């Protein structure tokens, strides 16, 4: 996150992490047993944790527990970016309190102008590498479509937004991917790509979540 | 190993967006410098058109 500050402890308490060896994306839980991420972050192998706030040093909330099940969007498209959503199933329920809880699906596609939370451990520089110990937040609007579209010609699908400023200083970056965009108490967003990060008219693009509602819910359930 | 047996090999991206993926999948220059991902070291060679390998997966 570029140009963000410290979250408050509990202002974010449905964030994990996915590792590998080392913290490579973000997500969502939503629900006990379920996290929502990008799809380019699949792994065949993934340990989510639950309750950080600090990745280096442990506070005493955090849950590690591995994916027992790792499906990424089946029309996942690697050359355009299209379907870049992924769904964790964890091997054992997360345990509910004030550091740990789910965040809501969205009811509508999202509205122009509406003030969105973004989150995650990626980098803070938009030169260089500037990987924080202390999780991320950017408070950013979603921008028009037409915004979208002008600074990313013939390049955002149906299944993409834009969220942040055309002025560029304030972005997700490599690290927060599949980490979420919360607008208004609901999961309107998952962090996938841009051009750069924090540049002039190259605002963040996130995956459109309400587009997905259907097919999260069926899975989740084909899978209980 | 010698010089032609360490050779790097050359940042293969299948994104076609004029931009990157934003996970964090290091990879190790040939320039000693760590790129946070395959996609940005393809991004930042077609920009200053320089022909920055991977020496290996992972962080320098």
């Amino acid at each position: 996150i570029v140009g963000g500050y410290n979250c408050e402890e509990n202002s974010v308490p449905y964030q994990v992490s996915l590792n590998s060896g080392y913290h490579f994306c973000g997500g969502s839980l939503i629900n006990e047993q379920w996290v929502v991420s990008a799809g380019h972050c699949y792994k065949s192998r993934i340990q989510v944790r639950l309750g950080e706030h600090n990745i280096e040093v442990l506070e005493g909330n955090e849950q590690f527990i591995n994916a027992a099940k790792i499906i990424r969007h089946p029309q996942y498209d690697r050359k355009t970016l299209n379907n870049d959503i992924m769904l964790i199933k964890l091997s054992s329920r997360a345990v509910i309190n004030a550091r740990v809880s789910t965040i809501s699906l969205p009811t509508a596609p999202p509205a122009t102008g509406t003030k969105c939370l973004i989150s995650g451990w990626g980098n803070t520089a938009s030169s260089g590498a500037d990987y924080p110990d202390e999780l991320q937040c950017l408070d950013a609007p979603v921008l028009s479509q037409a915004k979208c579209e002008a600074s990313y010609p013939g390049k955002i699908t149906s299944n993409m937004f834009c969220v942040g400023f055309l002025e560029g200083g304030k972005d997700s970056c490599q690290g927060d991917a599949g980490g979420p965009v919360v607008c208004n108490g609901q999961l309107q967003g998952v962090v996938s790509w841009g051009d750069g990060c924090a540049q002039k008219n190259k605002p963040g693009v996130y995956t459109k979540v309400y587009n997905y509602v259907k097919w999260i819910k069926n899975t989740i359930a084909a899978n209980s | 190993p010698g010089y032609l047996d360490s050779l790097g090999r050359e940042a293969k991206c299948y994104s076609e967006l004029n931009g990157c993926t934003k996970i964090y999948d290091p990879v190790c220059g040939t320039d000693g410098n760590t790129y946070p991902n395959e996609c940005v070291l393809c991004f930042e060679n077609r920009k200053r058109q320089t022909s920055i390998l991977i020496q290996k997966s992972g962080p320098c």
